DNA sequence: TGCGAAATTCCATGACA
DNA sequence: ATTGTCATGGAATTTCGCA
DNA sequence: TGCGAAATTCCATGACA
DNA sequence: ATTGTCATGGAATTTCGCA
């Protein structure tokens, strides 16, 4: 059996609803299975339509052999299937209630949820503008298991923005205090 | 003047008037019987006025001015005086064309890595599609990989929106652009400093300097045209298609598509190359590092048989940018301060500013 | 198709499939182990579809299309099929650029006599001077002698007014013009038939064909610009001055001014040549007849290393005149009916008309 | 003494008033002394101004060494002198009441007067349009004394409009009849 | 170690408001 | 303070298949 | 029958909405 | 049924003045 490559499998998921930012409520999350490279797209809903609009941007840069997802409505719709068939993309579903990805991906998805939370406090409304900087962060993060960042595995070079401070990612006592108060 | 010619009439030899000719007087004027005929020899104090009246008839150059003068006059070294006048005629110097070509073009080294250098530019106005009139084109120098964004104007603001989306993927060391309004604004400068991106500008009115992206503009319009044949020019929806189509097109000289130069492996697009199916990603990546360094690089072509190359301190003239009807195509002479490279100079310009300028927008001032 | 490949799998030799390679079956498909790797050999009945999908990705030419196909397939003589498709892609044929230059330019003989042939043309719009915006320029082919008339429009009517005044001096055998609205009107045709003047037209969109007058336009604008430096562009009053100035300017290669070629003696202008002061007018006139026949005539330059020349019955395409944004720059293929000379042809055009057209507005249709 | 050349001497004169044609009343007549080439300019008056305007057209084609004229007002004005001096043209006057030209010129001037008259009958009002055809006629007329037409002497070639019918120039009995009636 | 044909490489031409 | 580029399709040159 | 300098001729470059 | 042209100013080549 042949080694794993970038574009072999994209893992997609919705995060939200979030506080509205510039009119947007959700984040479509796409993570490349081999590299752990993350792309994020803000949407107004977890609909097939918003998914399609967003994946059309990504798939005009690179097209995955397989998309993997949970059995979300947006992903199991027959429009979404027609879309994928058109692009020769095989669709792949985890069984309901039993979400499986891969350790690398799970850990990645975890980092995303945590890093989001850390920045939507203080400014729960300004996250739209920060999605770029979040991705750079996530993609220039060192991977314990591989010797490399997703940036490096995707492009085979160092990056002009290394994130040399493998960071806190944890909430300071101030943020626990005004997040345990704002969410009440 | 009259001392010299007096001294001459009495048959004594003056340097410059060959001895074998007979120099008489007649009608109050010094004459000489030259093989072409009898010509008047004016006094030296008259010569500049004569050369000037002859030149002024139609602001003629060397020979055509000389031929008028020779009709009536002769004196030693006529062309030296004609040329002295041509070098002082403001009107001729700023209106005439050059007749010396530029030195041969440079072929700057390809960027070493993806994201080392972006070339960006606008195409448009296009026929309105969904309220959009322009396209921002972003071309990675090393790979050729290209991003397209439809805008409503070629503004700083639409540039910033688009590049915020693009730079989600990666931040480039350098962004090269021409001097369009959208790129030279202080807002855009800030936007780039904020990110440690260096802004690099083409010399003015010299799109060849953005050659990398301009050339991609051609491919973009050419594919857009073919796809639109016999349909109304609804291009907005095709940008994505064109982007992907071009990023995955082979360059016959390189034998690689821009996508391959960027990722070292094809994605799920038609006719994906499968030659590295058995390598590990890491084996693949070091084959890509090898492929990247060994790409064909062109060389500086032969100079044309009559080119010029700028020398420090030379008088040169910058081409007027958008010259009005019936107005000179050249600026007043100015001086080469620094030779940045053999196709690029700094000059002390037509006001009193320093300008970095392409040799293609210059002529060497004639007659020195 | 399947007959051929069946016949092949059992190890018997088919013309075009070299014997030294092993042709197996796998995943339901015929394959072969070529040095580049394992490639699928599709049945012949599949090939056109494949070549077409590959070409269609970005409407690529020969090599760039081939490189896609080679990623997955092999078969005998792939490029022949690729080229067959390129020659049938309407979209590519009318959008792509040519990469063959025109054959070298003709240098038509100089008219033998003054008034044998006039070249006429308009310059403008200019900045309004006294309500005038254009200049009619009339250039005698043989002599270069030029007449200027300020008009309010480049109309048939203003042409006729001006030429009635000019032709008071003499009637020309031929008047050559480009295809401007003012010259092609039925009124102007009548005006010329009325006088036994033959009208001769440039091929369309090819100002080089009016080279004689176009070149004089340059001198006219150039002298006008110099005279107007640092003044407002009040040109109307300078036409007379410019006319006379140019008619009396030497051509360095000829050693004669147009006035001299026309009259054989200078008038009372500055620096008049006086060499024939002692000849009778008749002696003068036969010296002029001699001078007229012995003028320098240039020759057809070397062809460029990749020019083409039209052959009767060839497929060729006429350049679209004013092509809309994002629309093809070429018309559909058409056929060379007659080769008028090596730079001029008659073609059976894009509708069904005959058109006389310059080779510069044509490309040879690619792939035949 | 040196042989006679074209441009050595232009002989100028006014003819008129004539019936108004397209607003014009007079004809300035210029005849080259050596060749007998004729130029004609319609004017609104025999003024220095109209002369200058008209000669500016001609002198932008060729400039005579000398202009000869009678002592007409237009020609003896100091403006006309200033004009000529500016162009290095010597002015030359016949003594009052004793008009002398040269035989060639006199004969030419005669032809002009007669040919005009012959065409201003029947259409005394349409002469403006005919001035071109009159000049061609006059300039392609064979000269008894020289073997040549003015066209030929001026340009040293044959003309594309030869006037092979050395013509009547005399009034038919019809024209004497409706000219001896219209001028009454 | 040499032939005829296919395949590959060369490279002038032209277009990027 | 910056700098031309590269798809294209005939032609020229090299390589392939076979002996 | 020969030299140094002036004069002439050559000719690539570029512009004619 | 029509077709490039020619001023320009350095450089290349020729001719001139003298011996
Ligand atoms: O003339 C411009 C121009 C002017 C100003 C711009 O901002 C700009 O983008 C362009 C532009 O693309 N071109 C087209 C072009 C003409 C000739 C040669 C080349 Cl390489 C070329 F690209
Ligand atoms: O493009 C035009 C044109 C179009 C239509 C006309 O009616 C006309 O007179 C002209 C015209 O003079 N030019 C200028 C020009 C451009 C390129 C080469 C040459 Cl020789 C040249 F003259
Ligand atoms: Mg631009
Ligand atoms: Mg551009
Ligand atoms: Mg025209
Ligand atoms: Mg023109
Ligand atoms: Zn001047
Ligand atoms: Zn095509």
């Amino acid at each position: 059996d042949r080694p794993q490559k970038p574009f072999d499998k994209f893992f997609i998921d919705y995060i939200g609803p979030l506080p509205p930012s510039q009119g947007y409520l959700y984040v479509l999350v796409v993570v490349d299975g081999m590299t752990g490279f993350t792309w994020l797209y803000p949407t107004k809903a977890p609909s097939t339509s918003a998914t399609v609009k967003s994946l059309n941007v990504l798939t005009s840069i690179a097209i995955p052999k397989v998309i993997h997802s949970d059995q979300g409505a947006a992903f199991t719709s027959s429009t979404f299937a027609e879309w994928a068939k058109e692009r020769g993309i095989h669709l792949e579903f985890s069984t309901p209630y039993h979400p499986q990805s891969s350790g690398k991906v799970e850990r990645k998805n975890s980092d995303i949820k945590r890093l989001l939370t850390k920045l939507l406090v203080g400014r729960p409304t300004k996250w739209y503008d920060l999605l770029p900087v979040v991705q750079l962060a996530l993609n220039n993060t060192y991977s314990p298991v591989l010797k490399y960042t997703p940036h490096q595995l995707l492009f085979g070079i160092d990056s002009n923005t290394p994130f040399a401070n493998q960071d806190t990612l944890d909430l300071t006592r101030e943020e626990e205090l005004s997040l345990l108060q704002e969410i009440r | 003047l009259d001392a010299e010619l007096d001294q001459l009439l009495q048959g004594h030899y003056i340097k410059g008037y060959p001895k074998q000719y007979t120099y008489f007087l007649e009608d109050g004027k010094v004459k000489v019987s030259r093989p072409e005929g009898v010509k008047i020899i004016p006094p030296q104090s008259d010569r500049q006025k004569i050369v000037l009246q002859a030149h002024n008839l139609a602001h003629t150059g060397r020979e055509a001015t000389l031929l008028k003068i020779a009709n009536l006059y002769w004196w030693p070294n006529m062309r030296k005086d004609v040329v002295k006048q041509l070098g002082r005629c403001q009107q001729c110097l700023i209106t005439n064309a050059s007749n010396k070509a530029s030195g041969p073009i440079l072929r700057p080294d390809r960027p070493q890595k993806p994201f080392d250098k972006f070339f960006i530019d606008y195409i448009g106005p296009l026929p309105p599609s969904q309220g959009y009139l322009y396209v921002l084109v972003v071309v990675d120098g090393m790979t050729g990989f290209t991003w397209l964004y439809p805008t409503k104007a070629p503004s700083t603001s639409a540039t910033v929106k688009s590049l915020n989306v693009l730079t989600s993927i990666a931040i480039p060391k350098v962004i090269h652009s021409d001097q369009g309004a959208a790129f030279t604004s202080s807002t855009f400068a800030e936007w780039a400093k904020e990110r440690g991106i260096h802004l690099e500008f083409s010399t003015p009115y010299h799109p060849q300097s953005s050659g990398k992206v301009e050339r991609k503009n051609s491919d973009i319009k050419r594919l857009l045209t073919k796809l639109l044949v016999g349909r109304p020019t609804k291009w907005y929806d095709l940008l994505p298609v064109v982007q992907l189509a071009l990023n995955n097109t082979y360059s016959p000289v390189l034998k690689y598509t821009p996508h391959q130069l960027l990722f070292g492996i094809d994605s799920n697009t038609p006719f994906a190359n499968q030659d590295t199916l058995d390598l590990t990603r890491e084996e693949e990546l070091s084959l890509l590092q090898e492929i990247r360094t060994s790409l064909y690089h062109p060389s500086t072509p032969p100079a044309s048989s009559r080119s010029w190359s700028p020398v420090v301190g030379q008088l040169v003239q910058e081409r007027v940018a958008r010259p009005a009807s019936l107005r000179p195509r050249w600026h007043k002479p100015s001086t080469v301060l620094k030779v940045l490279n053999p196709r690029t100079v700094v000059i002390l310009d037509h006001l009193g500013n320093n300008r970095t300028v392409s040799i293609d927008n210059l002529k060497p001032t004639s007659h020195q």
